[PDB]
């Protein structure tokens, strides 16, 4: 239901997934040639089949493929700086693929929104879903849009006619947690006759 | 009102290092996004950089190892420090403010820096005047040249900037002498030129010169 | 990268005439381009949001459209101050955002004969040994101003710098200038100075004269 979910969520409202007490088979993921990009930092995805983690987490959203390269520790992404901050010492894997067939409409699909304004970058894995009208200066907006009174969000529109640099991409990022606690995820490789 | 207050540069040889600034007189700087502009003469305008409310920076290809931009919220001022200049860098440069990512609001008047082999030289001013009888137009044409000055441009004002609506002027050109020159004309009733006299203020930043010239009639009655 | 070209590279229109300017893209953008107005010696100005969203304080006469790659602009009723040049700018991505050729849109009101004015060299200029044969073709339109300078009715066309100004929105006419850069001795040796000007406001090419007696 993470990779074959029919709809995803917007980047400002990125869902928060917990994986524990189950066996993770990443071979189903990296063997399939249906994902545009496959980046893992500080960890070997092939060797993930015989390692254990205290807790494994996933995040899913849809953004532009050109914005994907922004997501990296030590780097700043225009969306990422206000939608998804990532620690420098992060360890995990990032996978993304195009969704032109399912996330593009001839008339456009404007239902997906995104955070646009804030006065400081958020902390790693910190979300902001407040709908309060952004203030561009000293004069209070008082909840009425207009000059210097900007709605905090805006939308994305996508069409099949959009090019490769314009098509939406479905993004999945995996984060692994290893506290001073027993692990909850194991691998099935050692099964034999 | 909304307006941008810009620092101002000067004539520097290639490879020079300088810092500029620009204060926003419209809105508090911390509450908005802004930038600067590069405009090669007669070519176009190029994006260069931008700072983010989280303090993040982002450069263009040509300014990564060449330019640096900073801010003081208390001064409501956005700065810019340059390094490793080139000759072709000589071009009028403007300032960008972005109330929205997808557009532009208020342009600065721009600050100019010259990078060439010619040195700053004091101007030479030779006055001109026609005959008040010969004023074939109800408002006649006058003459006052600021020549052999380097570099351009020239601030314009005649008396105190009061008489400006009717004022018409020609663009300065890099003359055959390798320097620039220009002239300005003021609009007054032709009867006034029979007796009256006016001044033409000049404010040279690049040459630190201020020349104001009177317009004496030659006493055409004599 | 996206490459752009603006059509046309010059245009000819009258007061209230429908002016339509179009830009074309090589790649498919949805709503991420900006039409801007920038008069010479004047700053650019916001015109549109997306493709057809009006901005603040702009008369409704301004109009625009375009999507996919072909990107248009429209003026419902041309206005005299609209003498300017139009270009494009994309959103985000790379800094450059290259565009097409330069354009001059010309306003049609009338056709007027050029006005000839002449100034003498200054006393300092005489002492500078460089007389200024200053001529001003003011209030003329079209810009097709043909200028000949025959000193004592003998042509010396070289070593002079010509400065031409754009049309003025007040009078819908261009202005031209020129000034000669030689030695003075011949000037006082010379007697009468003549300028020949040909323009569509003249039934026949008019020529003026200026004797040395006038200062
Ligand atoms: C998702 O569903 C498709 C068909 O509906 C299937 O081919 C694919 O294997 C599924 N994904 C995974 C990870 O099993």
């Amino acid at each position: 239901e993470v990779f074959n979910a029919t709809r995803f969520a917007s980047v400002y409202a990125w869902n928060r997934k917990r994986i524990s007490n189950c066996v993770a088979d990443y071979s189903v993921l990296y063997n399939s040639a249906s994902f545009s990009t496959f980046k893992c930092y500080g960890v070997s995805p092939t060797k993930l089949n015989d390692l254990c983690f205290t807790n494994v987490y996933a995040d899913s959203f849809v953004i532009r493929g050109d914005e994907v390269r922004q997501i990296a520790p030590g780097q700043t992404g225009k969306i990422a700086d206000y939608n998804y901050k990532l620690p420098d010492d992060f360890t995990g894997c990032v996978i993304a693929w195009n969704s032109n067939n399912l996330d593009s409409k001839v008339g456009g699909n404007y239902n997906y929104l995104y955070r646009l304004f804030r006065k400081s970058n958020l902390k790693p894995f910190e979300r902001d879903i407040s709908t309060e009208i952004y203030q561009a200066g000293s004069t209070p907006c008082n909840g009425v849009e207009g000059f210097n009174c900007y709605f905090p969000l805006q939308s994305y529109g996508f069409q099949p006619t959009n090019g490769v640099g314009y098509q939406p991409y479905r993004v999945v990022v995996l984060s692994f947690e290893l506290l001073h606690a027993p692990a909850t995820v194991c691998g099935p490789k050692k099964s034999t006759n | 009102e909304v307006q941008l207050v810009e620092s101002g540069g000067g004539l520097i040889q290639p490879g020079g290092s300088l810092r500029l600034s620009c204060a926003a007189s419209g809105i508090t700087v911390s509450s908005n996004y802004m930038s600067w502009v590069r405009q090669a003469p007669g070519k176009g305008l190029e994006w260069v950089s931008v700072i983010y409310a989280g303090g993040s920076t982002f450069y263009a290809d040509s300014v990564k190892g060449r330019f640096t931009i900073s801010r003081d919220n208390s001064k409501n001022t956005l700065y810019l420090q340059m390094s490793s200049l080139r000759v072709e860098d000589t071009a009028v440069y403007y300032c960008a403010r972005d109330l929205d990512y997808y557009g532009m609001d208020v342009w600065g008047r721009g600050t100019t820096v010259t990078v060439s082999s010619a040195s700053t030289k004091g101007p030479s001013v030779f006055p001109l005047a026609p005959s008040s009888k010969s004023t074939s137009g109800g408002t006649a044409a006058l003459g006052c040249l600021v020549k052999d000055y380097f570099p351009e441009p020239v601030t314009v004002s005649w008396n105190s900037g009061a008489l400006t609506s009717g004022v018409h002027t020609f663009p300065a050109v890099l003359q055959s002498s390798g320097l620039y020159s220009l002239s300005s004309v003021v609009t007054v009733p032709s009867s006034s030129l029979g007796t009256q006299t006016y001044i033409c203020n000049v404010n040279h930043k690049p040459s630190n010169t201020k020349v104001d010239k009177r317009v004496e009639p030659k006493s055409c009655d004599k | 990268a996206i490459q752009l070209t603006q059509s046309p590279s010059s245009l000819s229109a009258s007061v209230g005439d429908r002016v339509t300017i179009t830009c074309r893209a090589s790649q498919g953008i949805s709503t991420y381009l900006a039409w801007y107005q920038q008069k010479p010696g004047k700053a650019p100005k916001l015109l549109i949001y997306g493709a057809s969203t009006l901005q603040s304080g702009v008369p409704s006469r301004f109009s625009g459209s375009g999507s996919g790659t072909d990107f248009t602009l429209t003026i419902s009723s041309l206005q005299p101050e609209d003498f300017a040049a139009y270009y494009c700018q994309q959103v985000n991505s790379y800094p450059p955002i290259t565009f097409g050729p330069g354009t001059k849109v010309d306003i049609k009101r009338t056709v007027a004969a050029p006005s000839v004015f002449i100034f003498p060299p200054s006393d300092e200029q005489l002492k500078s040994g460089t007389a200024s044969v200053v001529c001003l073709l003011n209030n003329f339109y079209p810009r097709e101003a043909k200028v000949q300078w025959k000193v004592d009715n003998a042509l010396q066309s070289g070593n002079s710098q010509e400065s031409v100004t754009e049309q003025d929105s007040k009078d819908s006419t261009y202005s031209l200038s020129s000034t000669l850069t030689l030695s003075k001795a011949d000037y006082e040796k010379h007697k009468v100075y003549a300028c020949e000007v040909t323009h569509q406001g003249l039934s026949s090419p008019v020529t003026k004269s200026f004797n040395r007696g006038e200062c």
